[PDB]
């Protein structure tokens, strides 16, 4: 059951620099190793293959070694369009039952860069619906990590929110993310205040955005 | 153990049980041995469409290095020996003597050319059982070897004056079986089947399949040095064991190389109506029982009492 | 090299069964063999299986051994996917993907086990919520508030299905500084997204702002303007 | 003995059925005495046969007993006796190949003729006929003639071969061409 395991789950990388890429193995696997490229919406590209050969179109900064149960990928020097995720995968059981590494996410490290965070009330046309819907956005922000959370009358909460993330901005390097707390038309207009309180590295302290239900 | 007996016996190497017994003896040595990553077979039991049987297996990365075989008598029979040093198979044996086992075969599947085998003591033999059936394979065997030298590279080679050399004595003792008024021609397989086509073996564990054209391509009775015959190690082959395919991985090792003794032919004539004086040849095989043929010819199993 | 054309977007219940395929084109069909990997959102990549062209033998993932089969038309270069008894853990995008194995034509393969050529990937729906287009509520103007220069705003797109949805704002005249949220899916079974935009507050007032929402699937087509108050 | 007639540039197949259900030895040949086809163990061997790229067989049917000749892309010349030699037997059979062509082009105008050749094997006299979309018959040697074609005659003909007491079916397009007054 060869299992594969990327060391790096996400890659910081300032432009221009060197990056390394690790992929262990639970069992020996000889040279049978490839590497993957993958950006958002599109179908993996094959980078290396049989551990150290560089396939077709694949510039020479980019290069395989290692065999056995460690493996390494170094990329010389980052370019804009290096940044992605890369995956291992281990083609040397037979029968065949190839298998992938978790991958391991590249991603462009830039200065700290504090979020814009703004607040939305349920539109009125919503609330019409028999639901309200609050959003809070905490927009261009760097590192990726960051913490969100809602406050109904000073009334911590849990379990009626989802956040989502957008891909790491390919002119500035930062990210945006969108947190939602959905409750029926019945629970919203039974509180006041809603907030929401965020937390970032770029934040001196927790920074909290609020509107009074009315 | 040989003990000369005095009396008539026949022989038909044709019909020799013994035969049969290697074939399915060296068909085992095979299965235990060289291992395919998958192997089909054919399977029409009727029905509408046609089953296939796959097989997906360990395929370990080894070598047919097998030991020379011995046959004994089995509980109830003796061997007997045809001493005559030139029998052809068919007919009696007025010098013959019951053994105790065969001498030792080395067991080599391969096409077109017998490897490693029995050379022929007085001339050179050409044995059938019908020269008159153009459709009948015909055993050639030598009185001299003839190295072939292979490399996993792909080429085998052979001295261009040995094997040269070698054809006049075989074209020499063919005219004698057909024509001494006719001309021997010597032409490339007619086609077939990939094993067929090329005199094909397994050297270190590998499949090769060399083209023999360079070495069946002149006419008799009518700088230079070596031949260089291309080869092709194959994955995927056609089994001779029974009709279906195999599958093999690719090979592991950089220096693959063998060196063998051509010590006899399979060979077919192109009969139908030529009606010229001049009868064509062409390299034979598939058959791997003609091959152990080859080598029990002078033998018989008898049920003794 | 050849060229892998995926068939389109899948949707369908628990318990159905799907048939995806892969037109190849451009080099001899037999002489590559052919693996389906596939990847639910947010997740890696997991190998399901590879056939061999030319024996038209395959094998498979063994979590996936039983309900799975890939198959090859050599005449069609077409080779397919079936996954019988589906699962709602079965969404996932279908890649389908190739690579050379040397002249299987002549006994030559090299039983490359990387690949070289993928398809554009097919979405497969697996789910028991039933087709149906997204609402859109504005996400009104913090011009009630926030002390700045810069104004954030948008459209918030809920309860649809199934993936997926396109927006653009003004037409698409207006692309600068939009944020278009992944969707993320909702107990009820639909999925939602916000789609942002943080304009020169001096534009309010003066500058209209539309958020064009498009869902395929339904058909569904909506422009929802978002105003200051 | 056996008569067996094929379409030119189609794919007969001649069998051969042995009496056990095994894979034995066994081969084709001509009048002539000419290698065809043959097996040597599992595998195939094809002969100087002037067939040799456009014949094969099927061995997926030999474990059964049965090692079919079979010649595809039909050719005239293909037209002989053939023989399937297997364990000390000779299914003899006979091979006829036909071919039928209108020497014009479809095309045609109403009032036109359409003349249909067939192409026939020295030494065999087979009967022609044809049959019209809307049922127009002409019978015939080696050419068949409709001297005056009607508008109905528009579509698919089909034509009918005897020999030997055996037949084969063709299928014409053609086509008539209307007008307006
Ligand atoms: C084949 O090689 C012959 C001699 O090779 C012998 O075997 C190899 C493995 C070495 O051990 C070597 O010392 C032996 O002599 C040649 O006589 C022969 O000419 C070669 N084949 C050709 C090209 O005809
Ligand atoms: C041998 O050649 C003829 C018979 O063999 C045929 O030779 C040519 C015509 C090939 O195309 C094929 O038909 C046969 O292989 C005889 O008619 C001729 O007399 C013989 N001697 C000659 C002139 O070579
Ligand atoms: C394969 O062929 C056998 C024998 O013809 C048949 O019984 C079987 O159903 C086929 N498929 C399977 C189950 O392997
Ligand atoms: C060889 O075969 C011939 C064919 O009949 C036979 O006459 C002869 O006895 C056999 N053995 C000898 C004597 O070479
Ligand atoms: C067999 O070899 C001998 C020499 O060993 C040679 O004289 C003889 O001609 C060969 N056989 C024939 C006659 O072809
Ligand atoms: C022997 O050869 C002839 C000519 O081919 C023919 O009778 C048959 O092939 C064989 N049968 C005999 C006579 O043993
Ligand atoms: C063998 O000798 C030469 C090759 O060295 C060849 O051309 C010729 O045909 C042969 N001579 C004979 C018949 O012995
Ligand atoms: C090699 O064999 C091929 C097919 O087997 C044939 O077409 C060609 O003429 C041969 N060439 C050589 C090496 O003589
Ligand atoms: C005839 O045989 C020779 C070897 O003696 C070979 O090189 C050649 O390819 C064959 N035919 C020709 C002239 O192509
Ligand atoms: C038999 O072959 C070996 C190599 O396999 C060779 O060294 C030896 O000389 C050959 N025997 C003869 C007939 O000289
Ligand atoms: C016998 O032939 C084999 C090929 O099957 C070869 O590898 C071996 O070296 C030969 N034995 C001798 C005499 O060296
Ligand atoms: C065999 O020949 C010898 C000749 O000395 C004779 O004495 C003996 O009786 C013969 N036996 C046979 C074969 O009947
Ligand atoms: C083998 O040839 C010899 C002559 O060399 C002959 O006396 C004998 O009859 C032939 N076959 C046998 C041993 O029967
Ligand atoms: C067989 O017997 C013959 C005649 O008695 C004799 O010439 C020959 O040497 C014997 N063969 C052997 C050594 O077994």
């Amino acid at each position: 059951d060869i299992v594969m395991t990327q060391s790096p789950a996400t890659l910081s990388v300032s432009p221009g620099e060197r990056a390394t890429l690790s992929c262990r193995a639970s069992e020996s696997v000889s040279s049978d190793l490839a590497w993957y490229q993958q950006k958002p919406g599109q179908a993996p590209r094959l980078l290396i293959y049989g551990a150290s050969t560089r396939a077709t179109g694949v510039p020479a900064r980019f290069s395989g070694s290692g065999s056995g149960a460690e493996f390494t990928l170094t990329i010389s020097s980052l370019q804009s369009e290096d940044f992605a995720v890369y995956y291992c995968q281990q083609y040397n059981n037979w029968p065949p039952r190839y298998t992938f590494g978790q991958g391991t996410r590249l991603e462009i490290k830039r200065t700290v860069a504090a979020p814009s965070v703004f607040i939305f009330p349920p539109s009125d046309e919503q609330l019409k619906s028999g639901t309200a819907s609050v959003v809070c956005l905490l927009n261009n922000f760097y590192p990726r990590e960051a913490k969100v959370q809602w406050k109904v009358d000073n009334a911590l909460q849990s379990g009626n929110s989802q956040e989502s993330v957008t891909e790491q901005d390919s002119k500035d390097s930062t990210y945006s993310l969108s947190s939602t707390l959905t409750l029926s038309k019945a629970d919203y207009e039974k509180h006041k205040v809603y907030a929401c309180e965020v937390t970032h590295q770029g934040l001196s302290s927790p920074v909290t955005k609020s509107f009074n239900r009315g | 153990e040989v003990v000369l007996v005095n009396v008539t016996e026949n022989f038909n190497m044709w019909k020799n049980d013994m035969v049969e017994q290697m074939h399915e003896d060296i068909i085992s040595l095979w299965d235990q041995s060289l291992k395919p990553c998958v192997k089909l077979t054919p399977l029409c039991v009727g029905a509408g469409s046609c089953n296939t049987s796959v097989i997906t297996q360990a395929c370990p990365k080894v070598s047919f290095e097998p030991i020379p075989i011995h046959y004994c008598a089995p509980a109830g029979f003796a061997i007997l020996k045809c001493n005559n040093k030139t029998f052809n198979g068919t007919g009696p044996c007025t010098n013959v003597s019951t053994v105790q086992c065969t001498h030792g075969i080395r067991p080599v599947v391969s096409t077109q050319l017998l490897l490693n085998g029995s050379l022929a003591e007085e001339e050179v033999v050409i044995r059938s059982v019908n020269f008159t059936d153009n459709a009948k394979t015909i055993i050639v065997q030598l009185n001299t070897s003839v190295e072939i030298n292979c490399t996993g590279a792909g080429h085998c080679n052979i001295s261009r004056a040995k094997w040269n050399n070698t054809l006049k004595q075989i074209a020499s003792k063919l005219r004698e079986q057909f024509g001494n008024n006719k001309t021997i021609i010597f032409k490339q397989s007619s086609g077939g089947d990939p094993e067929i086509v090329t005199h094909s073996f397994n050297c270190g564990g590998e499949f090769f399949y060399c083209n023999s054209t360079q070495l069946f391509n002149s006419t008799w009775f009518n700088g230079s040095d070596t031949i260089t015959l291309p080869c092709r190690i194959k994955q995927i082959i056609n089994m001779w064991q029974k009709v279906g395919k195999a599958m093999y991985a690719p090979p592991i090792s950089g220096q693959i190389r063998c060196s063998s003794n051509i010590t006899g032919l399979l060979l077919t004539r192109d009969g139908g109506n030529s009606n010229n004086e001049s009868e064509i040849f062409r390299p034979g095989g598939g058959d791997m029982r003609d091959n152990w043929r080859s080598e029990l010819y002078k033998y018989k199993v008898v049920k003794i009492e | 090299e050849v060229q892998l054309v995926e068939s389109g977007a899948e949707v369908k219940k628990p318990g159905s069964s799907v048939k995806v395929s892969c037109k190849a084109s451009g080099d001899t069909f037999i002489r590559y063999s052919f693996t389906w990997v596939r990847q639910a959102p947010g997740q890696g990549l997991e190998w399901m299986g590879r056939i061999i062209t030319i024996l038209d033998v395959a094998h498979y993932a063994p979590h996936l051994q039983g309900r799975v089969t890939i198959t090859a038309d050599k005449s069609t270069s077409t080779v397919y996917l079936e996954l019988r008894n589906l699962r709602s853990d079965d969404t996932a995008v279908y890649f389908c993907a190739g690579v050379y194995e040397g002249e299987a034509d002549e006994g030559e393969y090299d039983n490359n086990g990387f690949l070289k050529h993928w398809g554009q990937g097919t979405l497969v729906t697996v789910s028991s919520a039933s087709t149906k287009g997204p609402s859109v509520f504005p996400l009104a103007p913090s011009s009630k508030s926030t002390s700045g220069g810069t104004a954030a705003l948008g459209c918030l797109v809920k309860d649809y299905f199934p993936e997926p949805v396109t927006v653009s704002w003004n037409s698409g005249a207006l692309t600068s500084g939009v944020h278009t949220f992944p969707a993320v899916l909702q107990s009820s079974g639909l999925y939602s997204l916000s789609s942002v935009v943080t304009v020169p507050s001096s534009s309010l007032g003066t500058q209209t702002y539309i958020c064009n929402v498009n869902h395929k699937p339904s058909n569904t087509k909506v422009d929802k303007k978002v105003e200051p108050k | 003995k056996k008569v067996v007639l094929g379409k030119k540039g189609d794919t007969v197949e001649l069998t051969c059925t042995a009496s056990q259900k095994k894979s034995i030895q066994f081969h084709w040949k001509n009048s002539n005495q000419i290698k065809i086809l043959g097996n040597q163990g599992s595998f195939l061997t094809k002969g100087p046969s002037k067939l040799n790229d456009r014949a094969d067989s099927r061995r997926s049917l030999w474990d059964q007993g049965n090692f079919p000749l079979i010649i595809k892309n039909l050719k005239i010349e293909d037209s002989d006796t053939y023989i399937c030699e297997v364990e000390d037997q000779k299914e003899e059979v006979q091979l006829l190949v036909f071919g039928l062509t209108a020497n014009s082009d479809t095309h045609l105008l109403q009032g036109q003729s359409l003349t249909l050749t067939l192409e026939s094997p020295p030494g065999s006299s087979p009967s022609v006929q044809c049959r019209s979309p809307r049922g127009k018959n002409i019978q015939g040697g080696k050419t068949l003639s409709v001297s005056q074609l009607e508008l109905q005659d528009s579509g698919t003909w089909t034509c009918t071969v005897l020999q030997n007491q055996k037949k084969v079916e063709f299928k014409i397009d053609i086509v008539v061409l209307a007008f307006q007054k």
